[PDB]
RNA sequence: CCCUCAGCCGAUCGAAAGGGAGUCGGGUUCAGAUCCCCGAAUCCGGAGUGGCGGAGAUGGGCGCCGCGAGGCGUCCAGUGCG
RNA sequence: GUUUUUUCACUGACCCGGUGAGGCGGGGGGGCGAGCCGGGCUCUCGCUUCUGGCGCCAAGCGCCCGGCCGGCCGGGCGCGAC
């Protein structure tokens, strides 16, 4: 029992885990940025349809809170598709627009018809 | 902002495998690669630190402590020296003449580097140009262009 | 059998030579602010000129007698809070179908039976946290002719009862076969405390300088001889 | 968990000109490009039972079988070379 | 004794400086010089000045401590460092 330093450091006391008697909130918050909530509607513009037929990419207006990862999961789940990459820009309207390019197994123009944009 | 050169003196810690570096006020004759020896049993040549109780009368020292363990306060502007007058081995008080001419009594166990401070006689060359004065005081503080009171308003 | 590659290596731990070892620094530690407080509270109590009313609590009962006293005290305990219920189990055999001597605990209910001539021996703890609670009971017990002793540890005297601490503990009565043990206690305690009372009252404690201030005085004393 | 080990010594904020790894050429729009397209690279982070080579690292001294290679058992070295 | 009634100095409130609050004040086996005939004594030191190297996480000595099979492997504790 030898003090080799002229300093007194606070002894490392134990700190227990929480085992709470009741949960603060009754139910977990059901998620509101789901697949349908995240993809609002496709753009049907001159540009968008020109992008569809020339670059093999869809143009959606996307919920402003959403990541590229959440978009890429959503379109895959909502259209039975595969995505090369997603590129997002926030417009001067205060709404996101997500260019979802498809992997070459799927044609944008084949998918545009069945979702109902032409 | 200062006249005298400093000196980065590397000692080795007696207690752990560190190395300590202290900035000193350089005495005229300190060079790089020189050994300096600090404490009681250290010898009396220029650059060494030893208490003013353990050195003869007429020892020209500089960077002299005023209270024992305050790390040196008196005689540390460029080309200054606080010479030792006499001792009092009982009660342990040593007279020292200071750069002004004041002869103060100090507690005899307090340390000082031997020899006069480096960068001496630098108040001999004339500034000549207001620009040199500007460039001097710009390193120190906002004090230079002194407006004399008599020109100012009441 | 003696391997010639095993070699003795000396460490010269003199000034400016070798890195010093890991020795005990329990003396030069910068302690927390509370440890430093309670330590140089115990130093103040040795330097300062302490009055005999406070100081009289540092003349404490000896180890030999205190063991004999707590051996006697251990038979006349108050009942535990769980001991009380099995006495109420023993109610119904006449009800649904003469009280023993204990130690009178606390200061108020010992003070009221020192003034009343109802205490045969009064035990006081030496270490009451505010001392104003207990300062007077020496005077009371002496004046009213009650034999009293001062023990170390209110924690020890509170373990007689079934609580943490208890400042004062009195013997109001004992049984016929345990009369003799109380009799031989009061003899050696009443000769010790109650009869030395003109001596105790004029005896100032403390006023002892530090060991290196004493050792400087002793050097100055043998410097003129 | 509990044992052994730990100085920098000040939370936090402060630069779209300071510090700060790594993308460039051609084409493409009515309006955007070092960002889209085509084609060449590249920096950081990771890999679950570790995905492939190369490196460590395959000498030296023996003894039988042997036409010699070379094999078979033994006994020493090897955390790379000029 | 309890005040009153003057100079020297005491530490303990209070103040300043230092530091990662690291060796303070006594004594003591220990070492040089002081002195009586192995004996016990007052003081002085406490291990590094020839060079622009290297210096930590112990060497050595002493006592026990689980197995496996008084012979078969690695740990703790002092002095070292009063």
């Amino acid at each position: 029992k030898i003090r080799t330093s002229p300093t007194f450091r606070r002894p490392k006391t134990l700190r227990l885990r929480r085992q709470p008697k009741y949960p603060r909130k009754s139910a977990p918050r059901r998620n509101k940025l789901d697949h349908y909530a995240i993809i609002k509607f496709p753009l049907t513009t001159e540009s968008a349809m020109k992008k569809i037929e020339d670059n093999n990419t869809l143009v959606f207006i996307v919920d402003v809170k959403a990541n590229k990862h959440q978009i890429k999961q959503a379109v895959k789940k909502l259209y039975d598709i595969d995505v090369a990459k997603v590129n997002t820009l926030i417009r001067p309207d205060g709404e996101k627009k997500a260019y979802v390019r498809l992997a070459p197994d799927y044609d944008a123009l084949d998918v545009a018809n069945k979702i109902g944009i032409i | 902002g200062r006249g005298a050169p400093l000196a980065k003196v590397v000692f080795r810690d007696p207690y752990r495998f560190k190395k300590r570096t202290e900035l000193f006020i350089a005495a005229e004759g300190i060079h790089t690669g020189q050994f300096v020896y600090c404490g009681k049993k250290a010898q009396l040549n220029i650059g060494n630190v030893l208490p003013v109780g353990t050195m003869p009368e007429g020892t020209i020292v500089c960077c002299l402590e005023e209270k024992p363990g305050d790390r040196g306060k008196l005689a540390r502007a460029s080309g200054n020296y606080a010479t030792v007058i006499s001792h009092n081995p009982e009660t342990k008080k040593t007279r020292v003449k200071l750069p002004s001419g004041s002869k103060k009594v100090i507690s005899s166990a307090n340390r000082a580097v031997v020899g006069v401070v480096a960068g001496g006689g630098r108040i001999d060359k004339p500034i000549l140009k207001a620009g040199r004065a500007y460039h001097k005081y710009k390193a120190k503080r906002n004090c230079w262009p002194r407006v004399r009171g008599v020109a100012m308003n009441p | 059998v003696v391997n010639p590659l095993f070699e003795k290596r000396p460490k010269n731990f003199g000034i400016g030579q070798d890195i010093q070892p890991k020795r005990d620094l329990t003396r030069f530690v910068k302690w927390p602010r509370y440890i430093r407080l309670q330590r140089q509270r115990a130093i103040l109590y040795k330097r300062l000129k302490v009055p005999p009313a406070i100081n009289q609590f540092t003349q404490v009962l000896d180890r030999q007698t205190a063991t004999q006293l707590l051996k006697l005290a251990h038979k006349y305990r108050p009942e535990t809070k769980q001991e009380k219920k099995q006495r109420l189990l023993a109610r119904a055999e006449k009800k649904a179908a003469k009280r023993p001597p204990v130690l009178r605990a606390g200061v108020n209910t010992v003070t009221t039976l020192v003034e009343n001539k109802k205490a045969q021996l009064v035990v006081i703890a030496h270490d009451v946290d505010p001392i104003e609670l207990v300062v007077f009971l020496p005077a009371l017990c002496r004046k009213m002719g009650v034999p009293y002793c001062i023990l170390k540890g209110k924690a020890r005297l509170c373990r007689l009862v079934h609580r943490k601490t208890c400042t004062t503990v009195a013997f109001t009565q004992v049984n016929s076969e345990d009369k003799g043990a109380l009799a031989k206690l009061v003899e050696a305690i009443r000769t010790n405390y109650n009869d030395r009372y003109d001596e105790i009252r004029r005896h100032w404690g403390g006023n002892v300088l530090g060991p290196k201030s004493v050792a400087r005085i002793a050097k100055l004393e043998k410097a003129k001889a």
